[PDB]
């Protein structure tokens, strides 16, 4: 149905790129990509964090006062 | 012609001639001790005779009616007092509860923790009916037949 | 003649720290029901809770003496 | 009751993520299994073949099962008799049916022990403390008659005597026949009969995790040498004023 | 001129895997749709060597199967590769459905309604697998599954008898779980088929959620490399759980031969149900609770109907993160719920989480939707 | 062309025919070199347990 | 199969049990001997 | 227009089994292909649900 | 890793562990009188042990051997000539030769009209070659052990 040719318009763009051979695969994947991710991950973190932390709370809870009522009290 | 194609299809998958199986089946009630309950096969199913105590029937018998979702009285489910027998499958979804369990000293299905008193009637738990009592007729106080 | 080494471990176990105040409970238990004229009380949770941190140390250093 | 207690994790020989088991120990446990086990419990999807290339050569293998008497027939006569056993022949049964297994001990089932290692939450842990957990019941608690008390059965009200003691069996390579080392033989063997295949799988393990840390970089190289052409580019936007 | 644009039979799959236009910029989890592919065949494999060896008469059923494990030679290698291939395939599932739902793909109407349909075809076929081996578990899940249908008014228990087959779980309901375990795959093949068809005219999303015909690359050699990487990874998953943990997600209690007298007395379902087994629990009614079990997983289909935001995808709506990110952390208290007793506390934690469920995807969604509008002012 | 990849490169690698016959021989050779060594490592850590280390004592 | 085909249901009955078949186990694990029910096949006249 | 020509789906049956020019003169030799089909459809149900209790 | 997981594939179809199971067997002589042909089960297979008659050997000594499609001479087939043991499948596509039938008053297949000899020898029809002799031995003037 869809294929390239006429997908839409486009104007006044000029595109650069270099062949496979003729460069690195692992420019500076260490020097430039760690701090990248801790970018991303600085980013993420109070988003998907604080759900996670609740469940872990409502777990332990639970779990403490499942074993609390088992055992047997005085009189 | 669709109709009648349609209906055999369909029919053929329904129960067939072989595995109806309906038949009696007698327990001696001399093996069973005081305070336990024990299990039978019947219909491929379980059957449960319990040969209960004094002491369940004096507390079975002060609750009333109206707290009971299913109204049934205890005498009536049993043809001797120190008898009961039923058929051992939950009417939530069919587990077999366990005996001497739950918070009334009856029956306890853990599949979703329906509760059943001694009698054997539903008190806490999405099961709507009380277990089912077969009919049974005895011959003497020593055994009992079932069918 | 011959001695398991279970035994032993055993014995050198229950002389921790741990494994003392679980078996003075325990006996506090037995004291009570025992003097008790007529009760239901059963001593099993403590005698389970003894058990527990006895065989955990056990399990350590058991094996050492088994070929 | 409802109390549970969770048995220890011991250290077992094969416990370690490439260990294999010792087939020593599979050997002493197969023999305290033959003279002690085999009264009550069965042992129904292990056959005397199976004995062979683990723990017995096959001259060992055969002499084991001619010392069983099997029934076999018809014969030409249209009758049943007793043959010698043959290295095809499972395990005998110790009783016909349940019934009969009922009968002999209470009430109680003895349950088959071809599964029971992978039957059970705790494996050779829970078969390791039952068979060496008993003692004298607590303080102001009783029990039916026939049962013994073992904390690590649910219920602590077991229908099993203590089945080991000092002395029990004596040993083909003079091992001291202790309690605890005939319940770790013993223990050895029912993990072999359960998972008979645990050795040939952690040789595939090792081949398997050796192979896979070669093919994920290369993969993933490819793929960066792959994509390196649109990793680079470039855009300008250049409006013709 | 070239024969790979004008072959009746090439020319399909040119059109469909070669020159398809993709968006530049899909990130990793749309790797996950591609390996629902592979493990569906993958199961069609392995299966189809356990039915050379597999008989579904009751009375050697259990023994059957140990044969497989074993006699046949590397038999417990196909055997547990078939059984952890559900855990695998349910994974992939839901993290297809989870990227979905975040990315606002649920706006192909067409596609999304067809996955549904697979997703319930899927769990069926799982659920009939299940029984197959004949050991408590299957006795005890194939029982309550089938009484499931007995809550429907007038007709339940003529239903459940006729499902049965008699008065029982017996060797009819065994047979024909197997003929339909064998042949429900390939239906879920060819409804496939319909899913990709309806999504070829479409054109596929990408996680900024605006429309990408100005950057589109070929689908090969781009995403033809990944698929290897992302099936390369699967294959390390299973077979780490195939080789080092062959039991981890399984249950003991299938161990041990069906007793139609006895059960265990902490039965649960495998742990991709155990979520609507958490709801169904919830509700002390009988019909009340049936109803919430097919309505949880049937309010996949009225999601589209709720969209209220002018953004497609949540990467630029941090409220609609957040309740997501809630929601999943509510999947997984369900989750952990489903596989403890009934009892304090844990039946009051089952009762809010699944309030919480519907409250979060049928109230807060849309209102957070609406007021994201009115901040932006539009 | 002193350097080993540039002798490949215009030794094997230039037809794909030669480079799958390259390919072949290396995964036959390959396969018994990884055997060999994948069964040592895991005779070695698993030494006097497995049956062949054990199997002098008792066949005679 | 007789009842409904050339017999009715007591005839077909009484045919049942004018034989004996074997049954079990019983509660002690043997097996014993019955009069014949509708449900059981006609009597082999030898075991094998 | 017509959803019957433009449906992505019903375009298949349409120009297979509606819309599909065929010869005006085909004899009764040219039923057999539709029986085919007809044929291994009512041995797939037939066999299906023999399926159930082999 | 593809040629292991495909060859491990392949060989989960060959014949298992349970069923190679080799053995033995004893036969009694005294049991097959003169003229009949005895049949047993051996291997899963069919196990032919046929006693001759003096006319039978006679005639089976007379053939030409050399205008046999597979030459071998009687005698060294047997170890008593009064018996002939042979595996009762047929060489051509597996049937079982019907005894007493055919040209040669030998054996007959008829899946595709065989004949062989007293001897188990090819004579007419398309098997390429003569009825197996398995290994056996006599043990005494009464019983033969195959095996
Ligand atoms: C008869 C004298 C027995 C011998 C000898 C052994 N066992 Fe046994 N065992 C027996 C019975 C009657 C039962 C059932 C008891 C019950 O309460 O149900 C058992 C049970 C076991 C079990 C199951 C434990 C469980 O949690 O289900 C195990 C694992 C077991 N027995 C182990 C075992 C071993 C290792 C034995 C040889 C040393 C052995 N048993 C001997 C009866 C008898
Ligand atoms: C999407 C496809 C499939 C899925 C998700 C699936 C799932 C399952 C599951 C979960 C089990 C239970 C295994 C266990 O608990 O041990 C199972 C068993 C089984 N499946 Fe499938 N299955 C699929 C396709 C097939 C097909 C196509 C066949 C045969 C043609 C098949 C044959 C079997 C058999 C024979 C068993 C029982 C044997 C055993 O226990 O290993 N399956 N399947
Ligand atoms: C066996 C079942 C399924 C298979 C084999 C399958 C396969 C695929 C494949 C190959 C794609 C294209 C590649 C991709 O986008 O990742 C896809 C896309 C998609 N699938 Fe599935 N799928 C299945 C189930 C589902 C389900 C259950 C849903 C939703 C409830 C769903 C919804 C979608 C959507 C919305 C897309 C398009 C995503 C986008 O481009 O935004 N599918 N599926
Ligand atoms: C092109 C399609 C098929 C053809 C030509 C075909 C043909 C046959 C034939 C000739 C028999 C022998 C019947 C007899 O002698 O009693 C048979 C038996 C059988 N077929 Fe099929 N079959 C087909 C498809 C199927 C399918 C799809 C299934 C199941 C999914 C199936 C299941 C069976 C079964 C269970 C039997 C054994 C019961 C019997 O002997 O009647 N068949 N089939
Ligand atoms: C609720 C419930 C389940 C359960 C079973 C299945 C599902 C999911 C499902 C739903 C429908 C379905 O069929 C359909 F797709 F519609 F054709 C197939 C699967 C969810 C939960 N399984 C249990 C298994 C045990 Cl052993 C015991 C009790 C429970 C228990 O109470
Ligand atoms: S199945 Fe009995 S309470 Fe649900
Ligand atoms: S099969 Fe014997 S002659 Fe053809």
């Amino acid at each position: 149905g869809r294929q390239f040719g006429h997908l839409t318009r486009v104007r006044h763009v000029i595109t650069y790129s270099l062949s496979p051979f003729e460069q690195r695969a692992f420019p500076h994947y260490f020097s430039k990509g760690i701090p990248n991710v801790l970018r991303r991950t600085r980013a993420c973190i109070l988003r998907v964090a604080p759900p996670f932390v609740a469940f872990y709370l409502v777990y332990t809870w639970g779990t403490q006062e499942f074993e609390k009522s088992k055992r047997k009290n005085p009189a | 012609a669709a109709k009648n194609v349609v209906s055999q299809f369909v029919s053929s998958m329904s129960a067939s001639a072989d595995v109806l199986a309906m038949s009696k089946i007698e327990i001696k009630l001399s093996d069973i001790p005081e305070g336990k309950n024990m299990a039978f096969k019947w219909r491929g199913k379980p059957l449960f005779v319990r040969h209960r105590t004094k002491k369940e029937i004096d507390q079975e018998a002060a609750v009333e009616v109206s707290q009971l979702r299913d109204p049934q009285h205890d005498l009536e489910r049993v043809k001797k007092p120190e008898w009961v027998i039923l058929i051992g499958v939950c009417t939530h979804l069919g587990c077999v509860p366990i005996a001497n369990a739950g918070d009334f000293g009856g029956y306890y299905c853990p599949c979703h923790g329906s509760h059943y008193d001694a009698s054997g009637r539903i008190r806490k738990g999405p099961a709507p009916l009380n277990l089912e009592v077969p009919s049974y007729e005895f011959t003497s106080d020593d055994m009992v037949i079932v069918g | 003649e011959l001695v398991d080494p279970l035994t032993t471990v055993r014995e050198q176990c229950e002389q921790l720290e741990k494994c003392v105040k679980a078996r003075e409970r325990l006996e506090l238990c037995d004291e009570r029901v025992s003097s008790r004229s007529q009760t239901e009380e059963d001593c099993t949770e403590e005698l389970l809770d003894f058990l527990h941190a006895r065989d955990h140390c056990v399990a350590h250093k058991l094996f050492n003496s088994l070929k | 009751s409802d109390l549970e207690l969770h048995p220890p994790s011991y250290p077992w020989s094969h416990r370690g993520l490439l260990s294999s088991l010792d087939h020593t120990s599979i050997r002493r446990g197969f023999q305290v299994y033959k003279q002690v086990c085999s009264s009550c419990h069965s042992m129904d999807y292990v056959a005397y073949r199976h004995l062979v290339g683990v723990c017995y050569t096959e001259d060992e293998a055969k002499a084991l099962a001619e010392e069983v008497e099997v029934q076999d027939g018809p014969n030409e006569d249209g009758e049943m008799f007793m043959r010698p056993g043959k290295l095809s022949d499972y395990f005998p049964k110790p009783y016909p049916n349940p019934e009969a297994a009922r009968a002999a001990n209470n009430g109680a089932l003895p349950p088959d022990l071809s599964y029971i290692v992978r039957a059970r939450h705790g494996g050779e842990d829970y078969v390791f403390s039952l068979l060496t957990g008993y003692c004298e019941p607590p303080t102001g608690v009783s029990l039916r008659e026939g049962l013994y008390f073992n904390p690590y059965f649910p219920g602590q009200a077991i229908g099993m005597a203590p089945p080991i003691y000092n002395e029990v069996l004596e040993f083909d390579d003079g091992t001291p026949a202790t309690m605890s080392q005939v319940a770790k033989d013993v223990c050895t063997f029912l993990r072999w009969a359960a998972e008979p295949e645990h050795d040939h799988r952690k040789r595939m393990g090792l081949k398997m995790l050796l192979m896979m840390g070669l093919l994920l970089p290369l993969v993933y190289a490819m793929k960066r040498h792959k994509w390196s052409v649109l990793k680079s580019r470039k855009l300008a936007y250049r409006p013709p004023k | 001129t070239n024969i790979r644009k004008s072959h009746p039979l090439m020319k399909i799959v040119n059109n469909a895997f070669i020159d398809l236009p993709a968006p530049s910029n899909i990130s990793s989890w749309w790797n996950f749709g591609s390996l629902l592919g592979i493990c569906l065949i993958l199961q069609i494999l392995t299966g189809l060597f356990l039915a050379m060896h597999y008989t579904s008469d009751t009375t050697t059923a259990f023994s059957s199967v140990t044969h497989i494990c074993r006699d046949v030679n590397y038999g417990w290698i196909i055997r547990y590769m078939h059984a952890n291939g559900a855990s695998m395939f349910f994974i992939c599932l839901y993290m297809h459905v989870g990227r979905g739902l975040y990315y606002g793909s649920y706006t192909f109407l067409e596609t999304w309604n067809i996955g549904v349909i697979l997703l319930l075809t899927v769990m069926a076929t799982a659920f009939m697998g299940y029984v197959l081996p004949w050991g408590q578990m299957s006795f005890w899940g194939a029982t309550v599954i089938t009484n499931l249908l007995s809550a429907i008014p007038y007709i339940g228990t003529n239903l459940v008898e006729w499902i049965w087959g008699g008065f029982s779980v017996d060797k009819a309901t065994l047979t024909r779980f197997f003929a339909f375990h064998f042949i429900l795959p390939f239906i879920i093949m060819a409804i496939a088929m319909v899913h990709l068809l309806f999504l070829h005219e479409t054109g596929s999303n990408n996680p900024t959620g605006i429309s990408s015909d100005v950057d589109k690359i070929p689908f090969h050699p781009y995403y033809t490399i990944k698929d290897i990487l992302g099936a390369l990874l699967l294959i390390l998953a299973l077979m780490l759980l195939v080789l080092f943990a062959p039991d981890l997600l399984g249950d003991p209690d299938n161990y041990t031969p069906a007793n139609p007298l006895n059960t265990p007395p902490h039965i649960k379902p495998e742990w991709y149900f155990l979520f609507a087994y958490a709801i169904l629990r919830s509700i002390p009614n009988k019909l009340g609770g049936v109803l919430a079990l097919a309505f949880s997983i049937l309010i996949l289909a009225l999601i589209p109907l709720l969209h209220t935001s002018k953004q497609r995808s949540m990467m630029f709506r941090p409220l609609s993160q957040c309740l997501f990110w809630a929601l999943v952390a509510d999947l997984l208290t369900l989750t952990w719920i489903g596989g403890q007793p009934v009892e304090h506390p844990y039946i009051t934690i089952g009762q809010l989480a699944s309030v919480l469920y519907f409250l979060l995807i049928l109230v807060l969604m849309p209102t957070a939707g609406t007021i994201e509008n009115k901040l932006l002012k539009w | 062309a002193p350097t080993l990849t540039a002798r490949l490169y215009s030794l094997l690698f230039r037809r794909t025919s030669t480079f799958a016959l390259t390919i072949v021989v290396g995964a036959l050779f390959f396969e018994r070199a990884f055997d060999q060594g994948a069964d040592a490592i895991y005779e070695h850590i698993n030494e006097g347990k497995l049956w062949k280390h054990i199997k002098h004592k008792y066949e005679n």
